[PDB]
Formats: structure tokens, C-alpha cells, sequence
RNA sequence: UCGUCUACUUAUUAGUUGGGUUCGUUGUAAAGCAGAUUUGUUU
RNA sequence: UUGUUAAAACAAAUAAAAUAAAGUAUGAAUUAAUAUCAAAAUUUUAAUAAAAAUUAAAAAA
């Protein structure tokens, strides 16, 4: 947050860097895809036993490259498919810091009351209602990957403006005159289907 | 772009009127039930309507017929009270606005008693355009008023009529049909030489009573704010309305209640029994009379001698 | 609903002579 | 038939008057401040070119409470109850009427917060000095700050003596227009509060 | 014109922070505390936070007509053993009114009594979860 | 509007937020190797938490802010 | 205004020496119930240097810094001790 | 059920890393037009494009609008199609917005649009020419009755039934009598039903 | 639902003594008038039929049977409460005046402050104006639509 | 110079039914009559 | 504090606490008619008059 509110436009190395970044980003999701499927498809350690071994906090599950793999990549690779949420960590943690026997009984526990949770999950409950209503989101992860992509998008365009501007300049948008026009109804100038039409009088029919 | 000191001004201006129109309170007094915009400009006329009965007259003498904008609804209480106690030599023709909410048999009555008196009632829905009105006018016209002396020359019709009613949206709609045909008075048809005069202040009721008021607010011609009158005195009028007419198993289908109602805080409650506090439940009983799923009604009465 | 017979008499309210059909003005000017 | 669902409308608001005029017989005295007081005598000779009468002037602030059987009237009205509304909107300006009443006061009253929920005592006029809004105790504002203004610079050492830090902190202590919890000027008054808790 | 805030004079400058020793100030709040005990107007007490926090305290305000009661929850001590200075607080719910107050010791027209010096941490708990939850549906209704 | 460049670049790349207690510094050293779900992951080596007096080479050399 | 640190964890049979401290997180400040602040970037920034300083100091037995950095060095040896 | 499952699968894309395509957003915002349930659509409209960063479609635009129009809500679809900008543009768009503009207060103002879009862009369709048309049919202006069927001609684009029966009766109403012959004889001739009222008046006039 | 006659001796007798009369009585007259009487304490349902009869005003019976009396009774009370009020008053005075620090927090918290009710006012009012404009907008829809085929050319 | 005037009248009877529709104090004979009567190099 | 939604969440914005942004060395530029420049009050002369006169006495960094 506070980089992009007082970031100081970056240079040419730190615009490269962001460059490559948002470039190979698919490139990246590629390779954790297939570093993934060849896992499960040739060692049989499903997205099931990969969350069992996440919540345990067991590497048994995984093979030797599996803690080989890139470290930008690593730790994705194993817990990246799976759903998790904030409340599923802090259990982890919980896991984690009990002992092992009652850590692989409430782990058991707890898959049965997902599983119970995902054949429920058929309707909405009040709370998860209102929440779809107000627009609040719980897991706002996807939010704050979004939200970095679109600072690096900012922070990158900020140095060149013609490098990664949203809309061509050169080509007239008629969805912006569809829009002038509908201003002009918004605000109540008459229109008399005669085009085109003064910005300036809808600015002042708008004042 | 202009000097930074005007641009710091208008923004200061326009930072001053958001924070002047950001409250959604609505004042007390009725500003649409003064204002009148005409040719000149929005204007605003005080006093009653029966102290302006000679610039009436004056106004009818000039003009060639007299063409008034009523509403079906209320038709009496909704125009001018010399016009109807002086007897107008020239040709009338009365526009019912929204017929389809009147009564049927009220609106054959009235329209039988202006055809024995001589003038012309004409019913207006809301599927039909103002040109099959503004034809039939000039078929009135064709048909009741005589041949003008000088070819050139052109009659004038004086409109009677509230803004609320639909007097100016019509006069806008001629307006702009002619402008974009060609390219104080308004031209409808050039052929027969047929022109409209208005009069905004004579036709402007200004001031009301009590009743008038909520018949007003009933038919949806005057507003409603919380400050200058509550829902409940046009509401419960409204119920006493269809408590004389004593229809309690028909306001039961109509608003989908269980039983027939017995009193105004019945009704109330079992509006509110989608769920909703008494407020808006009468809100939305007046917006059903506005619209009017509830037809076949006539809130204005009708004298002995209008009945006879 | 739209047809169905609605009807209001005359001696209900609205009567004659009173300080509801009359307006204010001249009742606070008596 | 006549007006049984109109007349129903104007008997029940007749109800009302009549119900507030009877509770203004039960008034809890308050003395008027001492500033504002030779405010109201010296506007009065002005006015009426006359010596104040002591009856007039009213050094004691005549409040009055909330008649018992309103409050207990929109408790047992259900919210589907079409004459709820009738009767809150009866409340609330009764509500701030008793604050227009109460500012005219600077005797040590009850005042307790919303925010943290705070009970202390404070002098009304400088408390609900914000929240009134009326000209005249703005202009008195006004007024005050430039007398003080006129005392500090004819002496400059006076405000040493009368704006120290040890008299700063004291006066705050004895005009809390915010609560020593939270800090917040919005207020009310308890008298009010309880007399709606033990009815409703 | 001209007005000087700051004073150098030795009578106002000098301090006694080195002398205070020769005073028994300890031995002095403890004599007033004792003094307070022998009138009656508190009674000593020698507790742990976590042993008085969430026992029932009882306080009669003494008061013409008639005095009245309160039974509450002890909340928090602010002091383990007898003084001048002491503190608790308590938490008490009437029907439908919830209240915490802030008990001084020493006050002669406030006796309060704590019923048991064992406290229970689970109605504790209990008490300030309901004191929090009224707290936050008072500002909820509030705002 | 005043903001000094190189203090606020210090103050948005650096934390600022100061530890609390020894327990809070142990449960942060707990908390903080743990893997990132769908972030982009910082390279965790064998002697991060290690010493690096022996690592790095300045660790040793003299210093003036140190004094030898 | 109020210390955290003051919140007691695992708490031992006999109450502490400082009861109150960390007692090596020093609250450093300008008053004298405090230490005196080194002027750092940050208060997490002057930790890593005390930090830093008394490891150091530990390490060889002696240790020459500038400024107010020498009373929160000596008072956290003797904390150390 | 089906309304619950369409807000589930929108909880479950937030709840995984994964996100929502455009034609997702516009398939949820005609079900929410569908169940009159418009705030649930709009509040999911804000969260896709305020803080999700996902840029508006035609195809999502049109849909959201023409929900919107469908719930009654015309004067707050003509807000958001003010608001709309840099959207690329289709016909499904246009004539989205062409309804939208017919149902406000000026029906000019689709006229001015379209005139303002003849010049280049999408090419408009029959769907687009009766809408046109119905909006001269509201306002009553007509002045272009046979300007429409001139570039509909020029255009080289096909009509439809509605569209011949519509452009006859405007020609019926300016009086045409060459071209509203001329149209009449080439309906009976692709054997294309006409309106009642437009037929009795037809053979009242021969 | 209730007989006149048995109404009128009902409000004649509820103002000296609503204890012998029925309590069924009392129930059906509070869903008559949508009073709201508590289910779990039976004195609610006598002292809401009581101060309903109170501030209900008739014209004609009221004034001919007791014209003082009805109003003097609940005078009583109404003095009745305001000393109730007066001595919980001086109890929250002496209790703040004593204690360092106090607070009161109200579970059922019967008070509404005066900008939230009349923001919640015109929420409710713009929901119902929302839903006006869909029925105003469905009914330009209808029209349009039957102007589009009865419509004929002249 | 900050005035006032939505009912009288012609009949009718015991509330019902058809016709017709301002006054005035003071100054001034110009010293009187349209409209405006605002300015902080202020951030 | 305000506004939105629902039977607590979000966005704005300032006023209290807290954090930083040296007392070290390095060192410009706007500006520059000028007496070691006329502290103040009164009165006045051709438009702010810091131009003149009368009272009065205005320390240094
Ligand atoms: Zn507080």
C-alpha cells in the first residue's frame, strides 16, 4: 500500500524486472500446471493427499524434487490447487503446534465436517446471503493478487505512458459517444438527432 | 484553459452546491405548485383563481375556441371555477387526461352533460400519442368552428389547463414536432390554419383547502413531503373514499388480503403482514392509486344540476 | 379489479359550507 | 356515513396535545447560568424600557419531561401499528425541545455518552453547545473570546496567571464538553435517559 | 510590550528529590490506610488478581430512605493488598440494564463486600462476554 | 505536499513496527517460514536464520559505528 | 500508554525481579522512567540495533559506540548479567 | 436452487484462487434479471470492476444494461450506460442501448445515436431497425421514415416481418403512397402477415 | 371484531378495575388495535390494554360517563411514575456521585436517535421509490407495446 | 412610504334552488421613480 | 463525525498519543538606492505616504 500510494517511478532495470514478470506470469502458471499434473500423474499423490500432507505438515507425501523445484515456485507447486483459506492456515498452525496423534484426529475430524460442509453447500445460508448482497469478501486473496497486479501494471506505465496505455489513442470510441449521449439524456439537453452535439452546452446544461 | 483564479472559484462554487444539494431532505413548501415555466421563463403567480375572472374573460373573447386539460380522475376540481359559472360563447373542448382509472359510467355522464351544453369531451390514454389528440382537435375544429374571413389568417385556441395535467408537455411536444419539421404561440397544423395561445398564471391554481389538497395528492397532480403534509390525511381520505363506496371485499382482491378489512389501522396492519413497516405500506397503496390497478374511480363529485 | 364497480355518494363528506372545503385564507381572515 | 378513518386521525393528535400539556406541571427546576442571566436583564430593559420582574425573567429553567403514558404508548404499539408514527414523531420533537430547555442551564447536571457509555457529570450549556445550533449562543461565543481577547492584551503577563497549564487542565475538569474515556462530544441527558428506561 | 513565562529564581528552582529520603512516605500510606481499617470505612484485604477476578461482590450505597443494593461480578482489583489507593471493579445487570462500576475502598457511605475470595474464571468469562456483547449493541444501535 | 523523497522510500521499503517481547520475537521467528500459498515466495536457504557472523563478510571487519 | 509486555505468560511460582519488563525490550524513550532513544529510522530499527550492539558486546567482551547508544548498551549488559 | 447455485459458484471462484470471466458476469447478471434480484447483480458488477480489475465487456455491458431494463430500473441503466466507457463495440451492445435510450425520457436520443454511429462502426440489423423504428413510433417525430428504408437499402441488409410492418405503417402515416404500394405489393409477394389494423386500412384504401 | 356495547363497557371498566373482566377480551382487543402484549409476563397484557384505553379519546362516551375522573386515574399514575423516575434518578446520582468512573449499557436499549431514524426513513423511502419506478417503467413498457399495434395511420 | 379587499347582490324559504358583479391615510410636484452596489496578490 | 448496506463491515476527512527528518561538516539561489534607518500616537500636504510637522521615547542577540 504504501509503495503504491508514494512510489517514486522506477528505472529502467526495476521497469524490466516488472516487465518480465508480467510477462512470464503465464509462463510461470504453465510450468506450476505441469510440474502438478506429472506429480499426480505418475506418483498417484492426488490434490486430497497433497491438502492431507499441507494440514499434517508432512513432506512424506511428496517426492525428492518436489523440495527441489525453484523456490518461486516451490512452495506453490504443493498447496497451490487445492482450496485454502485463512481459516484453514491458522489451523494448520494449530496442527502443527499439537502433538501428532491429535493432530491426525482432529485433522480426520475435520476433513469429515468438510465433507459434510461440501454436501451441505447445495443453498446459501442468511450470513453467506448477506455477505453476496453487501459485496464483503471473506477471502480476499484473489483481491490482493489482483490488487498487486494492477500496482505493477501502474508502476510500470507510470515510467513510459504510450507503453502499456488501456485504450488506443488514435481510435475513436463510439461506446464514449454512446455515453456522451447519455449524459446528455442524464442531464435533460434536448436532443434533436442532430450530430454531432456541442461539449461545451453540455457542460454548461450540466453546471 | 482560463485564469487558475476562476478555475479555483468554480471549483469552490461547484464544492459549495454538492455540499448545499447533498441533504436528501425535501422542504415543506410545494415549489412545483407555484412554479409555471412559460416563453419567457419560470414564473411564479400568487393569489387564487377567482380574482382573475376579467383577464380571463379578456383572454376567452380573443381566442377562437377553448381548449382545457382536465384530468379524469377529478374532473371539476381541476380548472377554473369562472369558467364554469359564466357561460363562455365560444366553442370548448376538454381533454380528460389518464381515462383509464375514471369511472366509466362518470366519464359517459360527463361527457353527456358537456355534449347538452354544447362543448366537446375528449378521453386520453396513456398508449395514445398526442397527434391522434391534436388530429381530432383540428377535426373539432373543421367541423364545429365557421370559415375564417381571411384565408391567411389563422384560429386561436386558448389552453386551460395545470402543468401536472400534461398542458405543457403537450405544448413541448408541438414545439418540438414543428421545429424539427421545419428544419409565446405554437402551430400544430398549417393547412387549416389552426394556432394554440396559453395562459400559465390563470390556469396555476396556486392556493387549495384541505380536501383540495388531498384530492391533489390523491390523483398524484400536487406533490407529497413529510414536512407540509403527512401521508395519512390523503391515505385515509383515500380509505374513507372506498369505505363509501363500501367495497371491503374488493379492496381485499385488490390488495390481497385475507379478509375484508374493518378499519384504517386493519388495513394498515395487514398491508404490512414481502414484509414492510406502515410507512411505506401506505406509500405504496398511494403509488397503487397513482398508477391504478384500483379503476372505476372518481374522487370529485358531481352537483344536482350537473346529475340532472 | 379495474371494472369493478366503485361509487361514492354525496352526503358521505365533503358537505357544503365547511371549513375543510373552504380554505384557509378566509377562514383565518373571519 | 362521515369521516370515521379522518376524525380517527384528528382525535388521536388531540390525545396528544393533551397528554404534553399535562406533563409540563411536572418540571425539574434548573438555574439559569450567571452571564446569561444579566443577558436576559439587560435585553429585557432595553426591550421594554423597564426594570426586569423577577417572575419574567425566570432565573429557573422550567423543563419538562416526557408524559408517562407516551412512553408506555409507543412501547405496547407494535411497528405494524399505523399510529406509531403519530406518536414517535410526537416524541421526537419533545426530545429536543428538552434539549433547547436544558441549554439554557449551567448547573452540574448528568450527562452520559454514547460512544463508550460513559456517566459524568457536565454543565449543559457548554456541552450541548455544538449540538443546539442556535445563533445566539454562537454570537455569546463570539462575545466571550474577544473579552478575553481585550484582558490579554491589555496585560500579556495576565495570561500567565489565568491560562496556565494547572488552570487549563482544571477548567477542562470542570466543563467536560467531551468524555474522559472516549473523548467524544456526543452526549445526553441522563435524567431523560432513565425517565424513558424505567417506563419503556 | 514585553512579558516573561519563565522564572530562574533559586527558591522556585531548587528541588528536593535527594531529601525525600528522611520521609517515610511507604510507612505514612500504609498509616493512612491503618487509620482507615480502625474507623471502619474499608477493610483489609490480601488477594491475587487472577484469585478475587470473577467472584460475586455484594455493595449496599448507603443512602436515605433506603440504601441501595447492588449485586455484581468482580472484573478487576487494581491492588493485591490494602491501601489508600485500592480499586475494583464490578459488573452488575439489573432486568434489561446492564452496569460496570468502578468501586473506590474508603468510602464511609459505600460498603462492599465480596462474598467468597475463590473466583470462578469461567463466569468471569461469562460476564465479560455478555458485558462486551451489550456494549457492542449499544454502539451498534447507537451509530 | 511535502513529503520528503528519501524518507518516505525508506519508510515503504523497511518495517517500522517494533517487537513487543522476547516470547513475541520467538513466536515471529515460529510464524515466519511458512510457505506462501499463491504468492510469489522468497528463497528460504539452509542458513537464513543461521549465523552469519561467520557468512558475511563485514561481520567481522572493523567498524566504526561498532568501534572494533 | 500501556505496555503489553506487561501481560504475564507461563508465569513462575515466584513473581519476577522486574515483574513489569521484558526485561531486555527497553521502552526506550526521553523521560527519565526510560532509556535514552539512539536516533534510529524506526523503533523496530533501534531494536535490531541494540540488538545487534549487545551481541557484539558479548562476543568481545568490549564495545565502543557513539552517542546515546553507550546507556541502553550498559544497561542491557546488566540485564544480560 | 438455481438462483443459490448461480451466487455459489461466484463464492467458491472467490474462495479459490481462480476468478470469473466476463461471459460468467453477464450470465449471472441476466439470472439476477430473471429472480428481480438487481442489487445482488450491481453489488457483484462494483466487485468485478472497482477493486477485481476486470475491465467491462460489450457482450457483460449489454447484459447488465438490458437487465436493468428488464426489472424496470430504465433510468438507472441510462446512469450506467452514461458512466460506460472504453468498451469495444458490438451490435448486441448498440441495440442494448438503443432500447435503453428508447425507454428514457428522449427517444431522440437513439436516433441521434445511431446516426451518429451510421457513419462507422457495427453494421446495424433488422433488431436494431425495429427499435429504431419503435422509438419514432413513441415520439412521433417521423422525419426520417423513409430515410431509415433508404439506408436500409443502401446498406444491402435484409429486414424482418416486424421491421416491414413497422416501416408500412410509418409510410402509411407520411402518406407515401408510391412507396407504401410499392412495400405492400413486395410483402404479399414474399408472403410476410401484416398488422389487422394495417390490412383493414389497406383495403378500406384501395 | 368486538361488539360496540362490549367495547364500551370494557374501556368504562378498565379505568377502576380490568382484573374481573375476561383476559380473552383484552387479547382480541390488542390484535384489533395491533397492540403488542408480552407473552411471557401477564401483567403486560392488562397495563397495554389499559394505556390503550387511556389514549384512545371517545368523544361521546368518555365525556358522559366520567369527564374527570377517566383523565384523573391515570394522572395518579402518571404521578405514580415520575416519582418512580425521580427516585431512579437520584439512585443513577448518588451511585455517579460516589463511584469513580460508571457505565450503562441497555440490553432491549429503547431510545432512537433522531438522524438514524430519518435515515432509515429515506432508505425505506428510496427502496419504495425503486419499486415505483419498476412499476411506472412496466407500465410505459405496456403502453408502448399497445401503441405499436393499435396505433392506426391516418 | 412593505395597507385592505375569495364575497356581495336578486329572488326562494327552513340548510336547498336558478341570475348579475375595491376603498383609503401621508409625503412629494422634486430632495421621486429599471438594474447592480462587490474587491483581503487571499491557500 | 458523516454516508452506504444488514439484523457488524466499507469509504472520506481532520483534532489528540506514537514514529521520524541533527546542535556535525559541505554549502548555493530569489533579492539588493541608501544614512550604525525614521519604536509609537496626533495633525497635515496632489492617490498606500514609510513626504512634512507636533507630542513621545524607542536597548542587544
Ligand atoms: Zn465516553
Amino acid at each position: 500500500h504504501m509503495m503504491d500510494k508514494f512510489g517514486q517511478p522506477v528505472g529502467a532495470r526495476e521497469f524490466h524486472r516488472l516487465f518480465k514478470e508480467l510477462r512470464h506470469a503465464d509462463n510461470e502458471a504453465e510450468t506450476i500446471e505441469r510440474h502438478q499434473t506429472r506429480l499426480v500423474e505418475e506418483y498417484g499423490v492426488y490434490p486430497s493427499l497433497r491438502l492431507d500432507a499441507y494440514m499434517l505438515d508432512d513432506d512424506t507425501y511428496f517426492p525428492e524434487w518436489v523440495n527441489a523445484l525453484p523456490y518461486s515456485i516451490r512452495d506453490r507447486v504443493k498447496f497451490g490447487s487445492l482450496g485454502l483459506t485463512e481459516k484453514d492456515e491458522a489451523l494448520r498452525v494449530t496442527l502443527g503446534r499439537m502433538p501428532l496423534d491429535r493432530r491426525r484426529r482432529e485433522w480426520e475430524r475435520l476433513k469429515k465436517a468438510k465433507e459434510y460442509k461440501a454436501a451441505k453447500e447445495e443453498t446459501l445460508t442468511l450470513a453467506e446471503l448477506r455477505d453476496a448482497r453487501q459485496g464483503k469478501r471473506r477471502f480476499h486473496w484473489l483481491q490482493r493478487k489482483r490488487q498487486k497486479r494492477a500496482s505493477i501494471l501502474r508502476r510500470l506505465a507510470l515510467r513510459k505512458p504510450d507503453a502499456f496505455e488501456l485504450w488506443p489513442s488514435r481510435v475513436v470510441d463510439y461506446s464514449q459517444r454512446i455515453a456522451f449521449i447519455a449524459q446528455h439524456v442524464e442531464n435533460g439537453l434536448d436532443t434533436k438527432g442532430q450530430w454531432p452535439l456541442d461539449p461545451e452546452e453540455l457542460a454548461r446544461a450540466r453546471v | 484553459v482560463h485564469d487558475p483564479v476562476f478555475m479555483r472559484n468554480v471549483k469552490r462554487v461547484l464544492a459549495s452546491y454538492k455540499e448545499s444539494m447533498d441533504h436528501s431532505s425535501r422542504k415543506g413548501m410545494s415549489r412545483e405548485a407555484f412554479v409555471d415555466i412559460n416563453e419567457k421563463g419560470a414564473a411564479w403567480y400568487l393569489g387564487h383563481m377567482q380574482l382573475a375572472s376579467r383577464t380571463l374573460a379578456e383572454k376567452v373573447k380573443d381566442a377562437d375556441f377553448v381548449l382545457e386539460i382536465r384530468d379524469a380522475r377529478l374532473p371539476f376540481t381541476t380548472g377554473n371555477p369562472n369558467l364554469q359559472k359564466i357561460i363562455i360563447d365560444r366553442p370548448r373542448l376538454i381533454v380528460f387526461n389518464k381515462a383509464e382509472m375514471s369511472n366509466e359510467d362518470c366519464n359517459r355522464v360527463i361527457q353527456q352533460y358537456y355534449e347538452r351544453t354544447g362543448n366537446f369531451a375528449l378521453f386520453t390514454s396513456a398508449k395514445r400519442s398526442w397527434r391522434d389528440t391534436v388530429e381530432a382537435v383540428q377535426r373539432f375544429v373543421t367541423h364545429i368552428l365557421p370559415a375564417q374571413r381571411f384565408k391567411t389568417t389563422a384560429n386561436v385556441g386558448l389552453v386551460v389547463g395545470m402543468p401536472n395535467v400534461g398542458k405543457s408537455t403537450l405544448i413541448n411536444s408541438l414545439r418540438l414536432a414543428h421545429e424539427y419539421q421545419f428544419h409565446k404561440l405554437v402551430p400544430v397544423c398549417k393547412d387549416p390554419n389552426i394556432v394554440l395561445y396559453d395562459s400559465p398564471g390563470l390556469t396555476l391554481p396556486g392556493c387549495f383547502a384541505k380536501e383540495a389538497g388531498l384530492k391533489l395528492a390523491a390523483c398524484g397532480i400536487i406533490p407529497t413531503n413529510d414536512i407540509t403534509l403527512p401521508r395519512s390525511l390523503v391515505a385515509r381520505y383515500i380509505y374513507d373514499v372506498l369505505s363509501a363506496a363500501g367495497v371491503g371485499e374488493h379492496m381485499a382482491e385488490c390488495l390481497h388480503l385475507p379478509r375484508a378489512p374493518i378499519s384504517f389501522d386493519d388495513c394498515i396492519s395487514m398491508i404490512c403482514e414481502g414484509n414492510l413497516d406502515p410507512s411505506r405500506a401506505q406509500k405504496f397503496l398511494i403509488h397503487d392509486f397513482q398508477l391504478g390497478n384500483l379503476g372505476r374511480i372518481t374522487l370529485d363529485k358531481l352537483p344536482n344540476k350537473v346529475r340532472q | 379489479p379495474a371494472s369493478r364497480n366503485i361509487v361514492v355518494p354525496d352526503a358521505v363528506h365533503a358537505k357544503v359550507g365547511s371549513p375543510d372545503t373552504l380554505p384557509a385564507e378566509i377562514l383565518q381572515k373571519r | 356515513p362521515q369521516l370515521f378513518s379522518i376524525e380517527s386521525y384528528e382525535t388521536q393528535q388531540r390525545a396528544l396535545r393533551n397528554i404534553f400539556n399535562e406533563a409540563g406541571r411536572h418540571c425539574v427546576r434548573l438555574r439559569k447560568d450567571s452571564k446569561w442571566l444579566l443577558e436576559e436583564r439587560r435585553a429585557f430593559r432595553q426591550s421594554h424600557q423597564r426594570a426586569p420582574t423577577t417572575k419574567e425573567v425566570s432565573p429557573h429553567v422550567d423543563v419538562a419531561l416526557a408524559p408517562v403514558g407516551a412512553l408506555k404508548l409507543s412501547k405496547y404499539l407494535s411497528p405494524c401499528s399505523a399510529s406509531r408514527e403519530v406518536v414517535e414523531h410526537s416524541l421526537l420533537l419533545h426530545r429536543t425541545v428538552t434539549k433547547s430547555k436544558l441549554v439554557q442551564s449551567s448547573e452540574k447536571t448528568l450527562f452520559r455518552c454514547l460512544r463508550c457509555f460513559h456517566v459524568y457529570a457536565a454543565r449543559p450549556r457548554t456541552l450541548l453547545r455544538g449540538e443546539v445550533a442556535q445563533s445566539w449562543l454562537e454570537y455569546e461565543a463570539e462575545a466571550e473570546k474577544e473579552e478575553r481577547a481585550r484582558q490579554l492584551a491589555r496585560r500579556p503577563h495576565l495570561r500567565k496567571k489565568k491560562y496556565s497549564i494547572g488552570r487549563q487542565r482544571a477548567s477542562l475538569a470542570n466543563d467536560p464538553r467531551c468524555c474522559p474515556l472516549c473523548r467524544s462530544t456526543k452526549a445526553q441527558w441522563m435524567m431523560e435517559y432513565v425517565h424513558h428506561h424505567t417506563h419503556g | 510590550g514585553y512579558t516573561r513565562e519563565r522564572t530562574n529564581r533559586h527558591f522556585f528552582v531548587a528541588r528536593a528529590n535527594a531529601f525525600f529520603s528522611r520521609l517515610p512516605i511507604a510507612r505514612v500510606q500504609r498509616s493512612l490506610a491503618m487509620e482507615a481499617v480502625r474507623e471502619g470505612r474499608m477493610r483489609p484485604w490480601k488477594y491475587t488478581k487472577e484469585q478475587i477476578l470473577g467472584a460475586p461482590v455484594t455493595c449496599n450505597f448507603e443512602y436515605n430512605p433506603r440504601p441501595v443494593r447492588l449485586i455484581g461480578t468482580v472484573m478487576d482489583a487494581h491492588t493485591e493488598e490494602t491501601s489508600i489507593k485500592g480499586g475494583l471493579k464490578v459488573y452488575a445487570r439489573n432486568e434489561e440494564t446492564n452496569m460496570m462500576l468502578w468501586i473506590p475502598p474508603g468510602n464511609p457511605k459505600l460498603r462492599h463486600e465480596v462474598t467468597s475470595t475463590k473466583g470462578s474464571f469461567q463466569h468471569y468469562l461469562d460476564e465479560r462476554d455478555k458485558w462486551d456483547e451489550a456494549w457492542i449493541t449499544g454502539r451498534a444501535r447507537m451509530k | 505536499y511535502g513529503r520528503r523523497y528519501r524518507k518516505m522510500e525508506t519508510r515503504s521499503k523497511r518495517r517500522m513496527r517494533p517487537y513487543a517481547s522476547l516470547g513475541e520475537i520467538g513466536l515471529e521467528n515460529e510464524l515466519r517460514k511458512e510457505p506462501r500459498i499463491n504468492a510469489k515466495g522468497l528463497n528460504n536457504t539452509d542458513d537464513e536464520d543461521w549465523p552469519r557472523h561467520t557468512k558475511s563478510w563485514g561481520d567481522g571487519m572493523p567498524s566504526m559505528r561498532y568501534g572494533s | 500508554k500501556a505496555r503489553y509486555a506487561g501481560i504475564d505468560d507461563n508465569p513462575t511460582i515466584t513473581y519476577k525481579p522486574w515483574d513489569t519488563t521484558e526485561p531486555l525490550m527497553a521502552d526506550y524513550g526521553w523521560t527519565r522512567g526510560k532509556l535514552p532513544k539512539f536516533r534510529a529510522r524506526s523503533p523496530f530499527h533501534r531494536q535490531q540495533i541494540a540488538r545487534r550492539m549487545v551481541t557484539e558486546m558479548i562476543r568481545k567482551d568490549y564495545c565502543i559506540v557513539g552517542g546515546a547508544r553507550a546507556p541502553a548498551l550498559r544497561i542491557l549488559a546488566d540485564h544480560v548479567v | 436452487r438455481v438462483f443459490h447455485l448461480a451466487n455459489r459458484l461466484l463464492l467458491d471462484a472467490d474462495k479459490y484462487v481462480i476468478l470469473p470471466t466476463r461471459t460468467t458476469y453477464a450470465a449471472f447478471f441476466t439470472i439476477c434479471s430473471l429472480h428481480n434480484a438487481m442489487p445482488f447483480a450491481l453489488s457483484r458488477f462494483k466487485d468485478a470492476v472497482v477493486n477485481l480489475h476486470v475491465a467491462v465487456d460489450s457482450t457483460m455491458a449489454s447484459a447488465i444494461l438490458e437487465g436493468l431494463v428488464q426489472n424496470g430500473l430504465v433510468e438507472e441503466a441510462v446512469l450506467l450506460l452514461a458512466r460506460l466507457q472504453h468498451v469495444p463495440m458490438d451490435v448486441q451492445l448498440l441495440n442494448t442501448a438503443l432500447e435503453v435510450l428508447l425507454l428514457s425520457k428522449q427517444p431522440q436520443s437513439c436516433f441521434s445515436a445511431f446516426e451518429a454511429v451510421r457513419h462507422s462502426g457495427v453494421e446495424p440489423t433488422a433488431d436494431t431497425y425495429t427499435l429504431l423504428l419503435l422509438a419514432c413510433e413513441r415520439s412521433g417525430l417521423w422525419g426520417n421514415t423513409t430515410a431509415i428504408l433508404a439506408d436500409m437499402q443502401m446498406r444491402r441488409v435484409k429486414g424482418d416481418g416486424r421491421t416491414l410492418n413497422l416501416l408500412l405503417k410509418g409510410l402509411l402515416t407520411e402518406r407515401l403512397h408510391g412507396y407504401s404500394r410499392q412495400l405492400y405489393e413486395t410483402m404479399v409477394n414474399k408472403n410476410v402477415e401484416v398488422w389487422p389494423a394495417l390490412e383493414s386500412h389497406m383495403k378500406s384504401r384501395t | 371484531l368486538n361488539v360496540d356495547e362490549l367495547q364500551l363497557v370494557r374501556s368504562k371498566a378498565s379505568t377502576g378495575d380490568l382484573d374481573e373482566l375476561p383476559e380473552s377480551l383484552l387479547r382480541r382487543y390488542a390484535y384489533q388495535f395491533s397492540l403488542t402484549w408480552k407473552r411471557r409476563h401477564p401483567l403486560s397484557l392488562l397495563e397495554a390494554v389499559q394505556w390503550h384505553s387511556t389514549t384512545l379519546l371517545p368523544q361521546q362516551l368518555n365525556e358522559e360517563g366520567g369527564a374527570s375522573p377517566t383523565p384523573a386515574l391515570r394522572r395518579q399514575q402518571e404521578d405514580e411514575g415520575v416519582h418512580k423516575t425521580l427516585e431512579n434518578y437520584e439512585a443513577f446520582r448518588i451511585i455517579s456521585q460516589r463511584t469513580n468512573n460508571l457505565q450503562v449499557v441497555d440490553n432491549k436499549e429503547i431510545n432512537l436517535h433522531l438522524k438514524a431514524i430519518r435515515r432509515e426513513a429515506l432508505r425505506k423511502e428510496r427502496r419504495a421509490e425503486e419499486t415505483l419506478r419498476r412499476e411506472h417503467s412496466l407500465l410505459e413498457a405496456a403502453a408502448l407495446a399497445a401503441s405499436a399495434k393499435s396505433f392506426t395511420p391516418p
